């Protein structure tokens, strides 16, 4: 029988849904980064953080958020195909 | 002159995006949470480890958006708007 | 527990609409500025008076959104998110 | 000319409707999130609801006053 075979359709659909969020997080992060660049001259040393420093920290943090999220996604898919 | 409304508008738009990002992280978190009709042992260990990390990085990303909102986002545009009213 | 992501989401979404109002107000202002030119004297003075009033009330509405944000909006959601992370790891 | 002016009138009327709709939407959402509200500044959610609605009426009315004055003025220009 397998319980993994029994729930396959929904586990697969759920993998599809998690991965959708990987894409949305990447995209929204890239936009935010482009728009922060477009607005550079509006940025002052308020925090003491320059706009260049923020851009870099933003991209780094986003790349890390997606990978952390994708690790979870993969952990799910491993079961779906463990079957 | 006409720069001001255009600046306010753009700072608002970035501010909306920062907020949608925040919302998306939360939603993603809920999708990940419901995938937990699944794991056990070292894959759950891998999942818990990956989750704890994802939580950790979110706090980072929210912390970074707080900074951007103050500089060029929702607070920034609010400040400019009220400042233009004062002047 | 799973109530927390829902709250964060709900508040962030409110925060977005707050920002989108500020954006709508700003786009309405641009459309207003670009349609003064046409008038003169009495019709203009009425416009300018209506404009100075609109610019004043936007300030108040922005001030009001600033309060919403801290209580149930962008800032609120951030605090819940960051507070959830500090409690989770500790 | 009459068209440029009347186009601008129609442009402004878009924003009158827009300002209202989103303000109402915000009003509704703030009510829906009443239980998450505390006196941060010190302002209650009821106080904010009332102040928000009141301030959204005067904002839209300020703006419609521009659109109307613009509209009523332009009609006088074409008849001239």
């Amino acid at each position: 029988m397998s319980q993994i075979m029994y729930n396959y359709p929904a586990m697969l659909a759920h993998a599809a849904e998690m991965n959708t969020y990987s894409g949305a997080l990447h995209a929204v992060g890239a936009d935010i980064a482009a728009e922060q660049h477009a607005l550079a001259s509006a940025w002052q040393g308020d925090t003491g953080m320059t706009y260049q420093a923020w851009q870099a920290q933003w991209n780094q943090a986003m790349e890390e958020l997606v990978r952390a999220y994708r690790a979870m996604a993969t952990t799910h898919e491993q079961n779906t195909m463990a079957m | 002159d006409a720069h001001i409304p255009q600046l306010i508008a753009s700072e608002a738009n970035f501010g909306a995006k920062a907020a949608l990002m925040r919302s998306t992280i939360a939603q993603a978190e809920q999708a990940a949470m419901s995938s937990q009709a699944f794991h056990m042992g070292e894959a759950s260990a891998a999942f818990q480890a990956a989750h704890a990390r994802f939580v950790e990085v979110s706090a980072k990303v929210n912390a970074l958006l707080d900074i951007a909102q103050l500089n060029i986002g929702d607070a920034a545009s609010s400040y400019v708007a009220q400042d233009a009213a004062a002047a």
